[PDB]
């Protein structure tokens, strides 16, 4: 029983004790919902703890560390007292153990321990965790080591607020860059989304992974065969053209946008709606970056999301007409009349989502201010698709920011 | 969609 279990741990004779660890790890490994707030509070804590110092006995060290693992996996008051009970500096310890059975459980707990928060995260990481785990990374590490090794690299750069020490980040990006060559899937697909929550953080991390030469090797992921890849990959590129015109401009100059064409027929939403996110950040920078959305036949297949496709999509696709509206030039808006962006993009004003209303009539607002001439011309357009009607019974109350728009678009041109 | 998972637990077979 429970009792027992906890009494026999401190035994002095190694075949008692290491057969009671067993059962103490079998109760935390028996379901998806093991008692582990009854094994907090039978005080076998500090025992498992104990047991981690026991470099004449590594079978004891194992079952030690595993069942701490799983302790660790649970709620964060489950993984605040495993913790808590001055664990991380014996797993930290282990790293350097001549059983490799020792070494991966302890990187199995770390990783736990630094998924709970950011603090739990900066704790391990001012200790000295990222060179002795980066230093498995060989060729003669197993795969299913390696798998774990990657999934800590996620946690150790899956925060943002605050985001990870430059320190750190610096010292991962040269292991990534070693990883995204690795040919098993799931290892590719967790050396993606790292990348992601670093392209994430901010302008100042984003460069970070531009200097370090991965870019070029990240972009050609959009077309992998496995649709895991390219969604991390869509994200994590994604995430890259957010920042300055000149980092969006290394995305482009890896030939991004001749992987979209796979991507904006993709049977599905979701990534049809992250593919248009992208494009719509292409379409805020200058001039030439959005001619080359226009070099690229991409601007039929965004306004035909635009019409036809799901709410999520035609969100970020309102978007990326919006933003490619009041940056480029007057030829380019005309492009997008010419290819008859004006019947769809104006059905999306009877959508409750406010954002999207805005976005619109202020699009709606910037193509009338930017073709001075054909003013009636794109008037009639817009009154015979059935859109004045729409923009006129948009001068209601409920929302004065398009309240105020929806006049002064009448005011000036109906 | 498949996020990688914040915490792990090992199973046991055994």
């Amino acid at each position: 029983s429970l009792e027992a279990i906890v009494q026999n741990a401190s035994s002095d004779n190694q075949g008692i004790q290491l057969s009671a660890v067993q059962a103490a790890r079998k109760l935390l490994s028996s379901d998806r919902n093991p008692p582990i707030d009854d094994l907090i509070k039978s005080g076998i804590l500090p025992i498992l703890v104990h047991c981690l110092e026991r470099d004449d006995n590594p079978s004891l060290q194992f079952e030690a560390a595993w069942a701490l693992t799983n302790i660790a996996s649970g709620t964060s008051e489950q993984t605040q007292a495993v913790v808590q009970s001055n664990a991380v500096p014996l797993f930290l310890r282990l790293l350097h153990s001549p059983h490799q059975n020792v070494c991966e459980q302890a990187v199995w707990a770390l990783g736990n321990i630094i998924g709970d928060g950011p603090q739990c995260r900066d704790y391990v990481i001012s200790l000295g965790v990222v060179k002795p785990l980066l230093s498995f990374i060989s060729p003669s590490i197993p795969i299913t080591f390696l798998r774990n090794v990657t999934w800590v690299m996620v946690n150790l750069c899956r925060h943002k607020d605050p985001p990870p020490p430059m320190e750190t980040i610096q010292e991962i990006l040269p292991a990534l860059c070693v990883l995204i060559h690795h040919t098993d899937v799931n290892i590719l697909v967790d050396t993606v989304w790292a990348l992601s929550y670093l392209t994430d953080a901010g302008n100042e991390q984003i460069q970070m992974v531009i200097d370090s030469g991965i870019v070029p090797h990240l972009v050609p992921l959009l077309s992998h065969q496995e649709v895991k890849v390219q969604t991390a990959a869509l994200r994590a590129v994604g995430n890259i053209v957010t920042g300055t015109d000149e980092q969006t401009q290394v995305v482009l100059n890896c030939d991004a946008l001749s992987h979209f064409p796979a991507l904006l027929t993709h049977p599905k939403e979701k990534i049809n709606k992250e593919a248009v996110w992208f494009l719509s950040n292409i379409t805020a920078g200058n001039q030439q970056q959005v001619q080359a959305v226009i070099d690229a036949n991409l601007v039929p297949m965004i306004i035909h999301l635009l019409d036809k496709g799901d709410f999520g999509t035609q969100k970020e696709a309102a978007w990326a007409i919006s933003n490619l509206t009041i940056s480029g030039r007057k030829d380019q808006v005309a492009y997008l009349i010419q290819q008859n962006v004006i019947p769809p993009f104006c059905n999306l004003l009877t959508v409750k989502d406010a954002q999207v209303v805005q976005v619109v009539l202020d699009g709606l607002s910037n193509i009338l201010k930017m073709a001075e001439d054909e003013a009636e011309t794109i008037g009639n357009l817009i009154e015979e698709c059935g859109g004045l009607e729409k923009i006129e019974q948009l001068q209601n109350h409920e929302n004065e920011d398009i309240y105020k728009l929806a006049y002064e678009i009448i005011d000036q041109f109906f | 969609n498949y996020c990688p998972p914040v915490k792990r637990e090992r199973t046991s077979s055994l």
